[PDB]
């Protein structure tokens, strides 16, 4: 079993290389070996933790479209073997929960995974392995807008990884997270370079996924800047970024649709936003995404027919969600909306709601 | 909307 572990060692190596031709080699590497030895509870869990944290990978360089997806199966074999779990591999199971729960927008459940393998992180040797955990907790402490908790992991991610060769998609991703982190302090002129310089990286190496969320992340900062028409171009080149190189169908294409949608509004273009809304919150609904479709309906809730019952239970709806931070900035738009209109009663509901998520955040 | 953190 040495001799097999040290290969699906490997394999993770190369996953986080992003070298999937590696990675497939590894992978049928191993499965050649397991189908020999095919001896070893813990040997077998360790695969298919590798078979699922390859998965994950996989679907973040090509999402997959009405089959029970490979994802499933796999998390399913590997919930039934908790029993007994110890040292580095306990490691890996609650890591590799955490990274899936989050991608399901599962938060409370990623965070409680996370912290479980933030406990035996001395076990981790590998200065890499531990950056890898350092940027997973960094990332979803800013979707939390937990920024301090964030910058403090993000900090210890990205020194590591530019100590090493060919880190290069997290040291983009790193970038996002510190970038992000700024805006969400309202220093949007400090975090266009770290976006700028992810979106240079982004393109040497041609990665349209990256190079699609640089533009979003940068267009968050003209947004924030109120430079409403960069704002809008930033979005466009993003959103055709990612339909034209094969994520037309990744769900995160859904924030850039909503941040157009938004955007558009915020020009005054009414029909264009309504346009921009259908069509997001279709995409939503054909991407079996609830969440960012919940969003979609805010803004057309809020902008078109002013239906405040309904931007009342999608707040709440977000906070039974865990996400403050789009309770924030959803209740600011309807604030600013019906301030702009001269409706100050309704605009105040809305201001207090904003005030009652930013203190939810603080309190952590 | 949070931005991209991949």
């Amino acid at each position: 079993s040495s001799k097999v572990g040290v290969k699906i060692n490997e394999w993770y190596k190369y996953i986080r290389l992003f070298s999937v031709p590696d990675s497939e080699i590894l992978k049928a590497e191993v499965e050649e070996e397991i189908r020999h030895m095919k001896e070893d509870h813990d040997l077998l869990l360790y695969y298919s933790l590798m078979c699922f944290r390859h998965q994950l990978m996989l679907d973040y360089l090509e999402p997959k479209t009405e089959e029970r997806p490979k994802i499933s199966d796999l998390l399913e074999k590997i919930e039934s073997s908790q029993t007994d779990l110890k040292g580095i591999l306990e490691y890996y199971f609650n890591f590799f929960r955490g990274m899936y729960e989050f991608e399901q927008y599962e938060y409370l459940n990623a965070i409680s995974f996370y912290k479980q393998a933030e406990r035996k992180l001395s076990l981790v040797a590998d200065e890499i392995e531990r950056a890898e955990f350092h940027y997973k907790v960094a990332e979803i402490y800013y979707h939390m807008k937990q920024t301090h908790m964030s910058m403090h992991h993000i900090v210890q991610a990205i020194d590591s990884y530019k100590a090493h060769e060919n880190y290069t998609v997290r040291v983009i991703q790193c970038s996002f997270v510190i970038g992000l982190n700024y805006l969400d302090m309202d220093y949007p002129e400090k975090a266009i370079p770290h976006f700028k310089n992810a979106l240079d990286k982004a393109r040497e190496i041609d990665m349209s996924r990256l190079i699609g969320s640089s533009l979003y992340n940068l267009g968050l900062c003209s947004f924030a800047e109120e430079a409403y028409e960069k704002a809008s171009e930033y979005f466009k080149e993003g959103i055709r970024v990612y339909q034209d190189n094969g994520y037309e169908h990744s769900n995160r294409i859904l924030d850039i649709l909503l941040m157009l949608t938004k955007t558009t509004f915020k020009m005054r273009n009414h029909s264009e936003g309504i346009s921009w809304c259908a069509h997001g919150l279709s995409l939503s609904k054909n991407l079996n995404d609830e969440i960012m479709a919940k969003m979609f309906e805010f803004i057309h809730a809020l902008y078109v027919d002013n239906d405040n019952e309904k931007l009342n239970s999608i707040l709440n709806y977000l906070e039974l969600k865990s996400m403050l931070s789009d309770v924030e900035d959803l209740a600011s738009d309807a604030a600013k909306y019906y301030n702009e209109k001269e409706d100050h009663k309704v605009a105040v509901a809305y201001y207090e709601k904003v005030l009652y998520a930013r203190k939810q955040i603080q309190r952590g | 909307r949070r931005g991209h953190t991949a």
